[PDB]
RNA sequence: UAUAUAGGCGUCUGGGGGGAACGCGGGGAAGUGAAACAUCUCAGUACCCGUAGGAAGAGAAAACAAAAUGUGAUUCCGUG
RNA sequence: CUGCUGUGAAUCUGCCGGGACCACCCGGUAAGCCUGAAUACUUCCCAGUGACCGAUAGCGGAUUAGUACCGUGAGGGAAU
RNA sequence: AGCGAAAGCGAGUCUGAAUAGGGCGUAUCCACACAAGAGUGUGUGGUGUAGUGGUGUGUUCUGGACCCGAAGCGGAGUGA
RNA sequence: CUGUGGGUAGGGGUGAAAGGCCAAUCAAACUCCGUGAUAGCUGGUUCUCCCCGAAAUGCAUUUAGGUGCAGCGUCGCAUG
RNA sequence: AAGUCCAAGAGUGCGGCAGUGAGACGGCGGGGGAUAAGCUCCGUGCGUCGAGAGGGAAACAGCCCAGAUCGCCGGCUAAG
RNA sequence: AAAACACAGGUCCGUGCGAAGUCGCAAGACGAUGUAUACGGACUGACGCCUGCCCAAGGUAGCGA
RNA sequence: UGCACUACGAGUAAAGAUGCUCGUUACGCGCGGCAGGACGAAAAGACCCCGGGACCUUCACUACAACUUGGUAUUGGUGC
RNA sequence: UCUGAUCGUAUUGGGCCUCUAACCUCGGACCGUAUAUCCGGUUCAGGGACAGUGCCUGGUGGGUAGUUUAACUGGGGCGGUUGCCUCCUAAAAUGUAACGGAGGCGCCCAAAGGUUCCCUCAACCUGGACGGCAAUCAGGUGUUGAGUGUAAGUGCACAAGGGAGCUUGACUGCGAGACGGACAUGUCGAGCAGGGACGAAAGUCGGGACUAGUGAUCCGGCACCUCUGAGUGGAAGGGG
């Protein structure tokens, strides 16, 4: 009475790695995603696998534009 | 193999510089592409094997 | 008696000028085609051993 | 059988067996370790055979070494 | 450096070694012998020693001890 | 005195076409500059870095290795 | 059928064949030796007080009742 | 931002030493089952036992109250 | 303790004779002081019963009890 | 053979209670009998699983004995 | 010796027939010998350069020996799995078991890659020879329901979908800083230089819209290198 099922895949730890208002260094990953759940705005770039990474030191921000959630890096002012 | 690993070597310095899979059915001949040869420090036409 | 030193580790790990233990990365010997040059460059070099196995490697090297 | 020898006869001198370890030569395991196992290790140990000596074995370069104007049989210790 | 089986050289412009091999250099001079001292061990004997045991210990054996006794035998083996 | 596979060089070396970035090392600290605030760095100065040999303790290594315990393996001998 | 005297000895014997018998044991006898065999297995592990105080999870495993690393304890050190 | 801050006897890092890696049950959310099992497999800064006495539940590790430094022939009280 | 082993009987195979075979590293030993009417191995296990037209090439030829 | 001035019912409990709870019954001590309990004694379950072993089979692996095939030494002469 | 048939003589192997002196005979007769079925010796008779034995070598070989013959598992076997990718389970961060529910992978593409530029489908309605429900064409409606090489999901109409021009970045030397993490693995990466592609430039290009298409170490093969080279120069081997 064998079972045809039983297989699965590994833990691709997707999800947002830096949330709103979080201070980031350049190059850091912001979301690991499959597809285009999020888009890039200002100072945000897309990697090979639809990853989103910072392009300047700053603070993360999540907004929307034209109907698609986008991630931006607002430049923190030096106090 | 249908898609064996073929090695491409520059024509000038004859250094085996690259390797990649090519099809023997779609292209049953030795392809010729221009790649970068580090020895010559310049682009040189590269040919299979 | 004398404490023998493990060969398989004395010939796989090194000791820097301060004490770090370094090692060469794996997955770079054969089947190097289809491994993008980025991956190969990543696998080249000598990285410090993880602190987890640092003690094990130290025991193996010192005897 | 002919030379001759084997062999036979006599007489003289020696060996024979034992002994705890150690010496030299020669045969030579497996349990075990490898987390299994065969190479391998155990280990040339155990055991055995031959054979002595108060000790034995090795010993007087068909040697090492590396351009040093080199050391100068062997043995056994300590490093390496 | 060596054991067995084949084959198989020259005597100094000879021959071997210098870690495949080749040339130059360098060191020796095979296929003949003997050789003590430095060194390993205690059957036995003599004189001592012990931050060793002290009769369920220390030898199996302080007393019949390889005894009684067990086994056909090799062999095992006490107590006082 | 470290870097490098090594030749090799050396407060630096490896990589590489490149003081272009890195890797490892230049013990540490504090002051001054010159920089951008990509996380801080680059040069000046000042203090001068500390290992090693006894022995205690804990783990660990090679030996049986905290103690007891098999069935079974091998060598030599004893038994109709 | 039986007496006396003999022969066949262990990976060997003997077997009108049962894996039967070979000194109260035989799908390889006995004794001594290698030997304090090995056992991821079971048992055992001896006086006291104080302080701290777990886990039964993840990954990998010729792996699942073992083990390595991480997690969770304690102790020293550094920051706070 | 405050907050306990003569402490949670906290956190992080690195070192010596570990044990653990057979969990049970109760409340929730679920899979397997027959939406049975004192069943099985999961999540739960959920609890207790594990490793926890005391009081209640007749008796009754896992339920309710409550965390045992010792003495007192005092009071107050929890669950009941 | 038997239906099992054995057994006299049968059929194959090896052996031409310091045989074949077996013990033994070898010498050697048994077989055998024997010689294919014998020796060794192998199965079976007294005794009786088991069926015709084709069957220098006659044909489906499997009996068909 | 852990103990002892060792009842029964219904329960509870590692789920079959002389030993716990609540009730019932029972003067102390013996003798002869039965065999329903003490999960009675006996034998670290022979069944089943796990680990180790042994012996056996074979077109499992790897070796070897033995057999057999060729080169060469023993090993020679004359003729084609 | 260069381009080169045949030559004369001397050195040799094999096949075949023989011979005797090697060697062999448990065939005979004599001697040691008084006894001896031993043994050795002499001689005769047969074989005979075979056979046997030594070293080397290819086959047959449970005759014998040493061993192996996995784990999960609602006991074990039988059956069925064992790695990677996607979804649900999975309790709206990550993650999370079961012999729970579904499926795919062990590739393919020299263009289905890079870049520049342009376009918008499916379906439906109306009309048209074959031609129809569905082919090609015309008009309209048509914001995603078509498609996206390959599983499912996340996305894609700003197009990542559809066409075309040119090209090989399916680069070399690196890499701040991060994700995931027992460890070993695994992913992302702006930007710097060299030399290229496309484009007027700005710019994009370190393979494919993303996620599977893979296997540590050891050992060895093949090309190049300012490495090393067992006295020295080389070479052998080693090293990158």
């Amino acid at each position: 009475s064998s079972s045809r099922n039983g297989r699965d895949s590994a833990a691709q730890r997707l999800g947002v790695k830096r949330f709103g208002g979080q201070v980031v260094k350049a190059g850091e990953i912001l979301v690991r995603q499959r597809g285009t759940h999020f888009h890039p705005g200002v100072n945000v770039g897309r990697g090979g696998d639809d990853t989103l990474f910072a392009l300047a030191p700053g603070a993360v921000e999540f907004g929307a534009k034209r109907g698609r959630k986008t991630v931006n890096i607002v430049p923190v002012a030096r106090p | 193999d249908v898609r064996p690993k073929i090695t491409l070597a520059c024509e000038v310095c004859k250094h085996r510089n690259y390797i990649t899979k090519k099809n023997r059915r779609n292209d049953p001949d030795r392809l010729e592409i221009k790649k970068f040869c580090p020895n010559c420090g310049t682009h040189q036409p590269h040919k299979e094997s | 008696p004398k404490a023998k030193t493990h060969s398989g580790a004395s010939k796989r790990f090194r000791r820097t000028g301060t004490g770090k233990i370094v090692r060469q990365k794996a997955n770079r010997r054969h089947l190097l085609e289809h491994k993008p040059t980025k991956r190969t460059r990543r696998l080249d070099g000598r990285t410090t051993v993880s602190a987890a196995d640092n003690s094990r490697i130290n025991k193996l090297l010192n005897g």
